[PDB]
């Protein structure tokens, strides 16, 4: 009945682990050989990543 | 007119207007008000504009052309590339120091001969651009002395050969050939791909000329090049290199097909409704 006004903090700990981001127009794995990666745009072309 | 130095000269030092020495006909047939539209335009002008004309039509006012002489030539030399553009006020002050120091009659007789010489040279030398063969002819012909005239086998095929070598220098006026080093080369265009080598391509084919994996991929590309200037009696049927010539000949057909049939495909798989990304790779895979 005495408990003080309280704010709550959130957060995730997520160990062991590397954040996947496929490089897949839907960020599946359909193939290792992707659907981008296969790409006409992303194959004959040169990109600059930023 | 627009690549011509005297009539550039003429839009950058004559004025705009019709003065009564350039245009002294054009002026008295506005003054004597016979001209076709509106002949009462001169009536309609104050003293001060109607008086200052009739003056300088009746006793008209002499005039310098140094400074029009000096500037077609000036404007000649900056276009034949023999000056830069932007050492085109330097050599005009230069020129208009020599043409002051040493002016005569004789220099200003001599100043009115080099501007219809200017004239011909401008013109002389965009007819030799599009035609693109003095540079080219002179270049090959002297390949042509190091190769020797009289292969052991297949004179025959290499007799039609180099003079449909002859045929592309000429039918295409961009392209040339020259030396760098001990070899030559041949560019398709000026500043694009495609160069094969000469004296490695006629150091390669020298030996295969009667034969009927073992050639080097410029002397590949020599025989696409000198595909359609070639035809199918130039070279034999039954030997190796005059096989490939025909079986270059329908690859440059069939990729001028293909071009129209990919122009075909992609417009119909458009409306049609498919994935653009998809559309253009499952077509090319069709046709290669």
């Amino acid at each position: 009945k005495t408990a003080v006004d309280s704010i709550t903090q959130k957060k995730f700990l997520c160990d062991r682990t590397l954040w996947r981001i496929p490089f897949s127009s839907n960020f599946m794995s359909m193939g290792a050989l992707t659907d981008l990666g296969q790409n006409l745009l992303y194959a004959n072309s040169a990109h600059a990543l930023d | 007119d627009a690549t011509d130095p005297a009539v550039r000269a003429a839009l950058q030092s004559q004025p705009s207007g019709l003065n009564s020495t350039d245009d002294w006909r054009q002026v008295m047939d506005r003054i004597m008000s016979l001209t076709a539209r509106n002949p009462d335009a001169f009536r309609q002008q104050p003293q001060a504009n109607r008086l200052s004309a009739i003056l300088e039509a009746v006793v008209p006012a002499r005039a310098n052309p140094t400074h029009e002489k000096v500037l077609a030539i000036v404007n000649a030399l900056a276009e034949n590339r023999a000056i830069r553009p932007d050492e085109a006020g330097l050599v005009y002050d230069a020129l208009l120091q020599r043409v002051a120091r040493y002016n005569s009659g004789n220099v200003q007789t001599n100043l009115d001969r080099l501007v219809g010489d200017v004239r011909e040279a401008v013109a002389q030398r965009e007819r030799a651009q599009q035609q693109g063969n003095l540079g080219s002819m002179v270049a090959l012909n002297a390949f042509l002395s190091t190769q020797p005239a009289n292969v052991p086998r297949g004179q025959e095929d290499y007799t039609n050969f180099v003079s449909a070598l002859r045929l592309m220098v000429t039918e295409t006026p961009q392209s040339e050939v020259y030396q760098s080093g001990p070899d030559y080369f041949f560019q398709t265009s000026r500043q694009g791909l495609q160069t094969v080598n000469l004296s490695q391509a006629f150091k390669n084919l020298q030996g295969l000329w009667g034969v009927r994996s073992l050639l080097t991929p410029n002397s590949r590309l020599l025989l696409l090049l000198i595909a359609p200037f070639t035809d199918s009696g130039s070279v034999s049927r039954d030997t190796y290199l005059g096989h490939l010539l025909t079986l270059y000949r329908e690859a440059i057909g069939q990729a001028h097909v293909d071009e129209h049939t990919f122009q075909e495909i992609t417009s119909v798989s458009r409306a049609l409704g498919q994935e653009d990304t998809g559309s253009l790779e499952a077509t090319l895979n069709y046709l290669l």
